[PDB]
């Protein structure tokens, strides 16, 4: 019975069951064509290889610390003075994905075109796909390249990598981008710009003495100097805009 | 290129399986294809045929005795150091010498007929089957020979032959094709001779299955009978009508006729003064 191709995982241990048959016999183990046990002798060097023996009729080959050199065919060969006995098993030991390069934490101005790289690597081939953590978004497609032409305001935030595999395959990492748009003024102030500005109250010829992105301005008893026409100044590092109102 | 050796022997013989190795070996064994023949000096298979010859810390060879076709396989002599394992592979080819095991039986056909000659033989490595024939050179390398549209003249023995390139003879083998044709009447005589003297008619008609020749006096037939003092001689390609002296009744006109299994055929002749 037991198993003619069996799977593991990187650096578990594999047990190759190879149960042989009531009397005398004799049992070998071979990797490929080479022998690793001939009965209770061990040829091999390797301190990972081993025999585990639960009754008398047992006899497994145990391999600690499997590894991708490890793959292959192994093959018990049971010995019956009738007719010998052959439980040949192939061996795949799979490498669990590993993403080893991702873009830093970058702050691109706004409008540019740019490109996030993510890398990973795992047995087999991992697949490389793309998603923005803001509601409002479609998955990108399967690529480790990711190019964004034109960056808008709303599409900064993080995009999570994702390097996928048939078997275990979690292997998620962040990259969060932050784009700078200079402020423009949406109503009068009140605002909307990064980086945050500092807002100007500026009423006539000069600014006299606030939320981060709002600016309230104070009108308690009124007087006939006070009124006039104001203006709202917000400037940042990107831009300045002004917007009047009187009072 | 790659550590797959071929070693062939001949079948029945003994085949010795050598393997050379260093001193420092702590363990060697030689394997049928995966299954061990001697670890060493210890014995795991149970066929008799194998037998240990060598043991030193130099070289470790087997014997097999009485190679069989069963025995072909890779056989790998797995041996070990204290740092890392070896194996040096061989594989083990049985030849069978070539023989013909089927070949066509005598063939007739019919002139223009299509004709099919098969020879199999059995043999390793694979035979390479030869079709000849014997009365004009040719050679066709194929299992099976077709003959389209064969005529008078490719008719004879087609000889196969086949070889496996191994020491031993070809063992050919000859098979006859007999193509049948009706006759066809290509030369006819008539005689013109003075009372008193001997005069003879024939006809020439070649045909297989040989035709039987006829000869007509007017409407009659003639019997060759002394009677009337007439005797005809028929051959294998021809009829002579034969008259010893003369009379006056085997003047006249004749008619003779040659006809076998495939059709018949008549030409007219006469006898004159
Ligand atoms: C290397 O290993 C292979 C298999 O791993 C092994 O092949 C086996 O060979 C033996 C013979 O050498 C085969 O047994 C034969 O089977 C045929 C049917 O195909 C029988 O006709 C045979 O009967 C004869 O022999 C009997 C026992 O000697 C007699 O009792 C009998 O009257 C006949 O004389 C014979 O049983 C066997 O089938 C194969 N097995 C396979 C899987 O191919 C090969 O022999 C090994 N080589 C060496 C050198 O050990
Ligand atoms: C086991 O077999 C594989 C071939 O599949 C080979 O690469 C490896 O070296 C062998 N031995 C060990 C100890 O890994
Ligand atoms: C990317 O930006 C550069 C810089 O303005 C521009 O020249 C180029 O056309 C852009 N690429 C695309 C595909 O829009
Ligand atoms: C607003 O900014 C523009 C551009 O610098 C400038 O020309 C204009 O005078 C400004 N107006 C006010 C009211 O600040
Ligand atoms: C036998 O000879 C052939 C020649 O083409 C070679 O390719 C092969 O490796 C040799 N050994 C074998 C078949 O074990
Ligand atoms: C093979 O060896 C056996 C015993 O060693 C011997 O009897 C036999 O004659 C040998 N084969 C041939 C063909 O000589
Ligand atoms: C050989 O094969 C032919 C093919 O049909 C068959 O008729 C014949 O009986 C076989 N044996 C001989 C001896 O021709
Ligand atoms: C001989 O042949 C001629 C021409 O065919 C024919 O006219 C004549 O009758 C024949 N002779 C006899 C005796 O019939």
């Amino acid at each position: 019975a037991a198993v003619d191709n069996m799977m593991v995982r990187k650096g578990d241990t594999a047990v190759l069951r190879c149960y042989l048959e009531d009397g005398a016999s004799k049992g070998a183990w071979l990797n490929r064509s080479s022998i690793i046990f001939a009965g209770g002798d061990k040829w091999s060097v390797d301190p990972r290889v081993s025999i585990s023996t639960l009754n008398k009729r047992d006899y497994s080959l145990q391999i600690q610390n499997v590894d991708v050199t490890d793959d292959g065919p192994y093959t018990c060969s049971v010995q019956t003075q009738h007719t010998p006995r052959t439980m040949q098993v192939h061996l795949t030991v799979q490498v669990p994905p590993k993403i080893y390069d991702i873009s830093n934490d970058m702050t691109v101005n706004e409008g540019t075109n740019v490109t996030l790289t993510c890398l990973a690597t795992g047995k087999p081939e991992p697949s490389i796909s793309w998603r923005h953590i803001s509601p409002s978004a479609k998955p990108f497609e399967n690529g480790q390249y990711l190019d964004i032409y034109g960056i808008t305001r709303d599409q900064a935030g993080e995009y999570e990598c994702s390097a996928e595999n048939d078997v275990s395959f979690p292997d998620v990492r962040k990259v969060k981008v932050v784009v700078n748009f200079a402020p423009t003024i949406q109503e009068i102030c009140e605002g909307a710009g990064v980086p945050p500005p500092a807002f100007e109250w500026y009423k006539g010829e000069k600014k006299l003495f606030n939320f981060s992105t709002r600016s309230i301005l104070t009108v308690t008893n009124v007087t006939q100097e006070h009124f006039g026409n104001y203006t709202c100044v917000a400037a940042n590092k990107l831009g300045t805009t002004n917007a009047s109102l009187p009072l | 290129n790659s550590p797959a050796d071929n070693y062939t022997v001949c079948e029945g013989d003994n085949a010795t399986l050598s393997c050379f190795i260093d001193e420092h070996v702590t363990r060697v064994a030689w394997l049928n294809r995966s299954n061990i023949l001697y670890a060493g000096n210890d014995r795991w298979t149970s066929d008799p045929r194998v037998r240990l010859l060598i043991n030193t810390p130099e070289e470790f060879s087997i014997l097999i005795t009485e190679v069989g076709l069963g025995d072909e396989g890779l056989y790998t002599c797995s041996f070990q150091t204290r740092h890392q394992p070896y194996t040096t592979q061989v594989y083990l080819i049985v030849h069978v010498p070539a023989r013909i095991v089927n070949i066509s039986s005598p063939v007739t056909v019919n002139e223009g007929g299509n004709v099919n000659l098969l020879c199999l033989a059995v043999g390793r490595p694979e035979p390479t089957v030869t079709w000849r024939q014997l009365r004009d050179g040719f050679t066709s390398e194929g299992e099976i020979l077709e003959i389209s549209d064969i005529q008078r003249g490719q008719a004879g023995e087609y000889e196969c032959v086949t070889h496996n390139g191994v020491n031993s003879a070809p063992d050919s083998r000859r098979v006859l094709v007999t193509v049948n044709y009706p006759p066809t009447i290509t030369d006819v005589t008539s005689a013109r001779t003075a009372l008193g003297r001997a005069a003879l008619l024939r006809c020439e008609a070649m045909a297989v299955p040989p035709a039987d020749f006829q000869w007509y006096k007017d409407d009659r037939l003639l019997s060759s009978g002394t009677a009337e003092g007439l005797k005809v001689q028929t051959e294998r390609t021809r009829s002579m009508l034969l008259f010893a002296n003369v009379s006056a009744r085997h003047y006249g006109n004749y008619t003779c006729r040659a006809a076998n299994r495939l059709g018949a055929s008549s030409a007219s002749m006469r006898l004159l003064r």
